[PDB]
């Protein structure tokens, strides 16, 4: 529950939830000095500066990539490439990185939890989660995440539900 | 008549070795539990 | 005589008809080779992980 | 012992034994995935989703192999290419690895002794048993194992029995 409490503590200031009707169906997220929204998240932002934006469309990875005005480029996430084998900290506990995939233990990933960002044991984002599916007692995760070379990079397991 | 023999003898031959051929190749990429078939043989011998 | 078809083409418009209606395939084959050569280079960066 | 009752624990969830008429002929394996079946052995599968899945065959390797369901991917073995000398974990108590020969102390292996995975020191699959022959005071096996580059690499000593 330790490692919930720095998700939540970090979660509070820099994740915006895109609210529909009132109800929640994704966030945004304000990584490396650039705003982060899903396509399929339908609904406006909860911050009044980053819902009066031009949002350029990139249709192939499922994000809308924006840019933070220069006085919000310092409360952002920092994130990584770099990521080795053993446990992330996701917003509902920890996540397992084998294999090159992210994997939840089941029950948990609905419509709404996404765009939620996974960190590291510093406070570093690796990750920002899509959608995903239940392979029986644990779900994979669908996610765009970067690499060594300065790449984006989207990985996407089989017949995944966009959440 | 001896002409259509040997020539259907030579592509039923050839096309048989040719399968032997590709099975032989992709065998040892398909048994392994991830299947991750190297992108140069898949471009030659039509895999995945 | 028998009128032929294509018998008075007068070549400087067989020019003109082999350069504004073949160039264009060869505008159209190098766009085509210049896209999979661009899709192959993204999945050669997306083989990284 | 110790070292076979975690053995029995991994066997009793993913191991599948076969079903000829009164007895047990062989055991399935679900690794990475990909459900592996023996080709001497004969019978049916225990689990009626395993059985109604259609095989394919790879003569050389001695093995039928079909892809498991989505469901079931999470709770497969883990294969390992990596095996340095020493022992390793089997079902009937412990196999010495030497010079790439997996070999048993004897009166033990016999007919319904087929596609038992030999485990390791973590719980990883490094071999799977398809049968072997007395080199005097000890046994050797007849295992397909994996290597570095990924390629299924079967070994056979001299004159072995299919069991």
């Amino acid at each position: 529950g330790k490692r919930q409490r720095m998700v939540m503590k970090l979660e509070s200031d820099k994740t915006f939830p895109i609210m529909l009707e009132g109800k929640i169906n994704g966030y945004a997220c304000v990584v490396g000095g650039k705003l982060f929204r899903p396509m399929h998240v339908e609904g406006k932002i909860d911050n009044d500066v980053l819902a009066a934006l031009k949002t350029k469309k990139a249709s192939k990875y499922d994000l809308e990539y924006a840019d933070v005005p220069q006085n919000m480029r310092a409360d952002t996430f920092k994130y990584t490439h770099e990521k080795p084998q053993g446990y992330y900290s996701w917003h509902h506990g920890a996540v397992q990185y084998e294999n090159g995939r992210f994997t939840v233990p089941k029950g948990v990933g609905a419509k709404g939890d996404s765009g939620r960002p996974i960190l590291d044991n510093q406070g570093r984002v690796v990750a920002i989660v899509l959608g995903g599916v239940n392979e029986g007692s644990r779900t994979a995760l669908s996610v765009v995440m970067w690499n060594e070379k300065g790449v984006t990079v989207k990985y996407t397991p089989e017949n995944c539900e966009q959440w | 008549s001896i002409c259509a023999a040997i020539a259907t003898v030579s592509v039923a031959a050839s096309t048989w070795l040719f399968c032997r051929s590709r099975v032989a190749c992709l065998t040892p990429y398909r048994l392994t539990p991830n299947a991750r078939i190297p992108f140069c043989l898949a471009v030659l011998c039509c895999a995945r | 005589h028998a009128q032929t078809f294509t018998a008075a083409v007068s070549k400087t418009a067989w020019t003109w008809l082999t350069s504004l209606l073949g160039g264009s395939a060869v505008i159209i084959i190098i766009g085509l080779v210049l896209a999979t050569i661009v899709a192959m280079y993204v999945l050669t960066n997306q083989k990284h992980n």
